[PDB]
């Protein structure tokens, strides 16, 4: 009479596109199930994790959506054994829901409020969390794996399942560009395959070039860019072009923008401090070429020495 | 099994944790006290005569274990008790047994056929989980001293030849081979003859995956300055394939093994490998990309995918610009005269600055 | 899978050691204590250790179980990082006491996890031989035991050995830091002589006749990967840009010693 | 928004002796601290969620949201001029959207096209050809011309050059503090 | 050599003194008022060599506060038990900052140098010092 007093109050805000309340009601929900661990934990709870869920999916960032997925894949896993669905469709269903909610940011646009203390929401962000159930706020795609940790790799639809065994396992330069976004046309197919699994693609998309971007700048070092837009032939040329740059100036890599004659090479090294692996966490896998920079000449110069001695 | 920290005499109180041993067992264990201490026949009878049918008993085959060490021909009573090992087929508590009975920690690796005993059990005991631990179980003390015994060293020999398909992997049968070779090349098995399968061995470690990345971990320490090149297999024919860059230097070298294997795919890796080393080698160390195109024969944007290819190799490992600056630093093909006259100039050019660099320092310092 | 094969502590388990021993209370020969660390189940992940009061003769030993969950209560406070895996003891190895030790463990009751410390005048034997035992079956006498090895492995925070690294140092001659990075060079350089050293005889060698075996591609593989990192191939374009940045890095401390003197014209003027 | 979120977002990059103590983050500090936000529903975020586009400029996302159902909650009804108060809006969207990238995105930025940029953001070439050449006298910005190629070299190098620059932000207020503590003392 | 004023010594940090420190190097609290604990030894020859000294750990996941000295006195008897005294020379910390002297703690071992003239406080912080001179220095509030 209190959690469903309050869950009616979060679906009626919800549905009337009202998101500052809406939180306000996700607050109240846990407000009263803060004193709520005195039950042994209900396993019908898998409602209000699917409507925080709904609430994070355009609002918060994928990142907390995924984080919140995690948490249900846990929680309603735990009931496929009590509450025991003979579910395959579902399996597909919740794998592919934790799977496209994970590759859709690789990073936060936070300097619009460095200006004036930014750290403060940046921080608010372990608050958030405490709502999830989590202490420590999410990782990215590490968590991805945190699950394939779990049979993710093997209970996953073969619609999708070769699909990041391009992202995450096979890093090529440009055996991606119509491998990806192929079979993302073919997970578009609109109506039985639920309406909720399209909406992660312009992030997907996006993001797929956020990833093979940061390949081929540290794979190839000048290429002319009249040829790259035939190199990835996604639905966009102009808005591509322009997120080519867009990468840039948010801090994935390092490329000559705006060429006259559309020379746009990537160079060795020059600017390497943190907007090469944007920042610190890599978007490259088993390719990272040789840059120089600092204290390598001592430690380098003895590592190699002494592996003989 | 039940507690053996009683006074030892561990003869006739194995006998007690016997009586709840196998029925072909304990039909032996208590009738032993009568005929001596017992540590011989009723040793021996737990091993001869299988288990109930489950390894439940190991906790007594430790003391079936330490009970042959000290009082008996340890090595006798181990080469059986260890044959029990795999006639049960499972490696887990087998496992406890090769664990407590690796090397020098009761059972003191002698001389080296306690080493032995376990491992060639261990082989035929688990799939690779206990075998991969004893790289290193043997590796530590092949370090300080090799085997004296050559029958020991050729016990290992045959042990390295089929470590090479016992665990399912490319990298361990590389490495399992770079000690079966590299012992065999040093002081083992010369012995011509029997080196001579064992030459088709490390062809195959040089030709069936391409980690001598030519031939190099061949030529590099002793891998054919023993087994020998121009012998009856003809092991430099890789070599005459090493430097020259065609389907026909790898396929008049073709014999009746590779014949079959075959070659389709290795041939354009391990030849513009070669051609990448030599190439980065001569014009120099930042090369152009029109001479990688007529080098290798094929145009622009293969080629320039062959530098990834190339960047993976880890030979040419750094930033690569389109029209120059093609093949870079990392020289990991054969320079087998060009490295030692370059090693004399370079720790010339160490003497010359890094000593600078003491007094340097050492200023402010 | 046997649970017996390496202990990776690191020497601050040998700090609550030697500290502990060269103390003692008088405890002259045998002080002894309970281990607290993590297992990797195939691996054991130690941090932290504590030595215990005991009295270990034939046939009294006492370990204070009560205390030693006293000072596990004190540990878990501290960091929460470690279990109470078994008993750490000085010489030696397998004794009538150790499984004294064992059933007082077994009041404990995980996996009997043991490191006896050689108090010996060697070097070929180890300082430390880490021990579980398993078989293990045991309901007998005291408790029947068989100490299978786990490898002695120093495996956390790398810095941390670092300071042991300068605590090894200090171990040949101490070695006090107030030009650490200074003196840094001194041994940066001591570290390039030896790699100069060690080439020399390896090309000398051959020069003669049948050397430098053990070094052609593999030294020869980690000289060019010296030429790697250091010197950059051969661009002066480079040498440009580090006397540009030896331009900017000298700013960088040209305008702290400007600010060195401005601290004493601000908050020294107050001194009038 | 058009005199702050544009006029200052030059010296934000660590130059801050401009700062105008009276704008937008009156409220800028409210809509900003609060843990949820999606698709505006009030006045003054469907007039910021638009605007922090126009920060990662996107001359389609800003535009697209000072009209998006205002013209019901009054922005073109009220405005007794039926559609060109947007006619206007539009223009100071478009145009106050090509010098963005010209004050925010130039680090890499060398060699640049000012013909594309016409074509990307649909103003007329006069109307871009006269504030890409403002660009340069009016924000004494680090770019040069020859504009009868329609071109402007940047060679602007600063980017780890006003970090000691940054330094000088408070090595200034350092030895501007010497200039003013004696003015005291005697 | 390390002759303070009247009464006051140098400190001997032995090898496995930095050992009990690097144990909780930065761990459990990076940014936090880490009390790295109280470092305790002796009057021994003009400088005062450490024995032990175990990190005092305040609530640690985000701030710091001082604990029950239950712990303290009960853990040094802990000591007692099969080593030295309580013989606390002073106290020592990380703390995240190469290079400074915090006010609050400032204050704290002015005040414990005021009741024992004959103590000193021990800052070691790891490389994050820059490398990066002085990792190790005694601070103590002047005579």
């Amino acid at each position: 009479m209190h959690l469903e007093t309050r869950l009616v109050q979060l679906d009626s805000a919800i549905s009337m596109e009202l998101w500052q309340e809406a939180f306000k009601a996700v607050e109240d929900i846990h407000g009263l199930f803060s004193l709520s661990k005195k039950p042994p934990k209900p396993q019908l709870m898998a409602n209000y994790y699917n409507k925080v869920s709904t609430v994070f999916w355009k609002s918060g960032n994928a990142l907390f959506h995924a984080s919140t997925l995690h948490r249900l894949y846990h929680l309603s896993r735990e009931m496929r054994k009590n509450l025991t669905q003979d579910e395959m469709q579902r399996m597909s269903t919740r794998v592919l829901l934790a799977t496209l909610s994970i590759p859709i940011t690789p990073e936060r646009t936070d300097i619009a409020r460095l200006l004036d203390m930014d750290g403060i929401i940046v921080e608010k962000q372990r608050r958030l969390a405490t709502l999830l159930g989590l202490q420590a706020p999410p990782t990215r795609i590490g968590l991805i794996n945190d699950m394939v940790r779990f049979n993710v790799l093997q209970y996953v639809v073969p619609e999708v399942k070769d699909l990041y065994n391009w992202l995450e396992v096979e890093f090529n330069p440009l055996k991606l560009c119509e491998r990806v976004t192929k079979v993302l046309n073919w997970v578009r197919e609109q109506p039985e395959k639920e309406p909720e699994l399209q909406q992660y693609v312009p992030q997907l998309q996006s993001n797929t070039i956020l990833r093979l971007l940061q390949q081929v700048a540290q794979i190839y070092q000048s290429i002319e860019f009249s040829r790259l837009t035939s190199l990835v032939p996604f639905v966009d040329a102009f808005q591509l072009e322009r997120a080519i740059v867009d990468a840039a100036r948010h801090c994935d890599l390092q490329v000559r923008i705006d060429h006259t004659s559309r020379t746009l090479s990537f160079g060795s090294d020059l600017n390497y401090a943190t907007r090469e692996d944007a920042p610190i966490g890599p978007h490259l896998q088993s390719m990272p070429s040789e840059q120089i920079r600092n204290q390598l000449t001592a430690m380098s110069s003895v590592l190699a020495k002494a592996l003989e001695v | 099994f039940i507690d053996i920290s009683e006074e030892d005499q561990a003869a006739e109180l194995r006998a007690y944790l016997k009586s709840k041993g196998a029925e072909i067992s304990e039909e032996n264990s208590e009738g032993g006290l009568h005929v001596d201490l017992a540590q011989i026949i009723e040793a021996c009878d737990v091993c001869l005569k299988e288990d109930d049918k489950d390894v439940e008993s190991v906790m007594n085959s430790v003391v079936s274990l330490l009970l042959i060490l000290e009082p008996d021909k340890q090595e006798a009573l181990i080469e059986s008790l260890c044959e029990k090992l795999v006639k049960f087929r499972e490696g887990e508590r087998p496992s406890l047994r090769l664990q407590l009975l690796s090397n020098l920690f009761h059972g003191m690796d002698k001389n080296t056929p306690v080493r032995y005993t376990v491992y060639c059990s261990l082989i035929k005991v688990a799939a690779s989980c206990g075998a991969i631990q004893y790289i290193p179980t043997e590796l530590d003390q092949v370090r300080k001293w090799i085997s004296d015994w050559n029958l020991t060293t050729e016990k290992k020999h045959t042990l390295l030849r089929l470590l090479y398909e016992a665990l399912v992997d490319c990298k361990k049968s590389d490495a399992a081979s770079k000690v079966m070779v590299e012992l065999l090349g040093s002081y083992t098995e010369d012995n011509a003859s029997q080196a001579r399968v064992d030459a088709h061995r490390c062809i195959v470690r040089a030709l069936k995956d391409p980690n001598a990345f030519l031939f190099d971990h061949l030529l590099t320490l002793k891998p054919v300055k023993f087994l020998e090149g121009e012998l009856i297999h003809d092991l430099l024919t890789i070599f005459v394939s090493a430097k020259l860059a065609s389907y026909v230097k790898f396929y008049q070298n073709n014999k009746d093994f590779i014949d079959s294997l075959g070659l389709l795919h290795e041939q354009n890796m391990a030849k513009m490998r070669l051609l990448t080393f030599m190439g980065m080698a001569v014009e120099n160390k930042e090369i152009s990309f029109d001479t990688m195109q007529q080098e290798l024969q094929i145009g622009a944007d293969d080629v320039e995918a062959f530098v990834i290819d190339a960047v993976r190799t880890k030979m040419v490992y750094c930033k690569i610009d389109q029209t120059q600056r093609k093949v870079v630093v990392s020289h990991s093909t054969h320079r087998t005269f060009g490295k030692q006259q370059w090693q004399q100039l370079y720790d010339t050019l160490n003497a010359w600055k890094q000593n600078l660099n003491k007094v340097k320092n050492s200023l402010l310092s | 899978f046997p649970g017996g094969r390496v202990v990776r502590l690191h020497p601050v388990i040998l700090a609550s050691i030697v500290d502990s021993y060269e103390r003692r209370n008088e405890g002259a020969a045998r002080v002894i204590g309970t281990l607290l660390g993590t297992v990797d189940k195939h691996s054991v992940e130690v941090t932290n250790c504590f030595s215990v009061p005991h009295n270990e003769s034939e046939d009294e030993v006492a370990v204070d179980m009560e205390f030693a969950k006293n000072m596990y209560e004190l540990h878990k406070k501290v960091s929460p990082n470690e279990l109470i895996l078994g008993w750490y003891a000085t010489g030696h190895d397998i004794t009538e006491h150790s499984v004294l030790i064992h059933e007082y463990y077994s009041r404990e009751a995980p996996n009997p996890i043991h490191l006896t410390v050689d108090t010996s005048l060697q070097n070929g034997r180890m300082s430390i031989k880490a021990y579980v035992s398993t078989s293990m079956g045991v309901p007998g006498r005291t408790m029947g035991v068989m100490f299978t090895p786990l490898t002695v492995k120093y495996a956390y925070y790398d810095t941390e050995r670092i300071g042991v690294d300068l605590i090894m140092k200090t171990c040949f001659s101490p070695n006090r830091v107030i030009g650490l990075s200074s003196d840094l060079q001194q041994v940066g350089g001591a570290s390039a002589r030896i790699q100069d050293a060690l080439s020399t005889v390896l090309q000398y060698a051959e020069d003669v006749l049948s050397g430098k075996v053990s070094a052609d591609n593999t030294v020869g593989r980690f000289l060019m990967s010296l030429v790697n990192q250091v010197p950059k191939i051969v661009p002066d374009d480079f040498e440009t840009m580090l006397n540009s940045n030896i331009n900017d890095l000298l700013m960088v401390t040209y305008l702290a010693n400007l600010t060195q003197s401005q601290i004493a014209l601000n908050e020294k003027l107050v001194n009038l | 928004y058009l005199v702050s979120a544009m006029l200052l977002e030059i010296p934000y990059m660590a130059a801050h002796e401009s700062d105008a103590r009276r704008r937008m983050i009156s409220k800028q500090f409210h809509h900003q601290l609060r843990v949820g936000e999606r698709q505006p529903l009030l006045g003054p975020p469907e007039s910021m969620r638009e605007h922090v586009v126009a920060a990662s400029k996107a001359m389609k996302m800003g535009d697209w949201k000072t009209c998006h159902s205002f013209i019901i909650n009054e922005k073109m009804n009220g405005k007794v001029w039926d559609l060109f108060p947007e006619a206007d809006k539009v223009r100071t969207m478009l145009v106050r959207k090509i010098q963005e990238e010209s004050l925010r995105t130039y680090l890499f930025t060398y060699s640049s096209v000012y013909d594309s940029i016409s074509m990307e953001t649909l103003s007329d070439m006069f109307e871009l050809d006269l504030p890409t050449v403002h660009s340069i006298i009016s924000k004494m910005i680090i770019n040069e011309e020859l504009m009868a190629s329609l071109d402007q070299p940047t060679q602007t190098v600063v980017m780890h050059r006003t970090e000691p620059t940054a330094q000088q932000n408070l090595a200034l207020q350092l030895a501007e503090k010497l200039g003013s503590l004696v003015e005291n003392n005697e | 050599g390390g002759s303070g004023d009247s009464a006051v010594k140098q400190v001997q940090i032995d090898g496995l003194v930095v050992l009990k420190i690097i144990k909780h190097y930065q761990e459990e609290g990076q940014g936090t008022e880490v009390v790295q604990g109280v470092l305790l030894g002796l009057v021994v020859e003009d400088r005062l060599e450490i024995t032990n000294c175990f990190p005092f750990p305040q609530h640690t996941e985000d701030d710091a506060d001082f604990d029950e000295v239950q712990y303290q006195m009960e853990m040094m008897r802990s000591l007692r038990h099969v080593n030295i005294d309580h013989l606390h020379v002073g106290w020592y910390q990380s703390t995240y900052y190469g290079s400074f002297v915090t006010r609050a703690l400032l204050d704290s071992q002015f005040s414990y140098q005021h009741a024992i003239e004959e103590s000193v406080v021990l800052i070691y912080d790891p490389i994050k010092t820059a490398q990066g001179s002085l990792s190790l220095k005694a601070y103590r509030l002047t005579p």
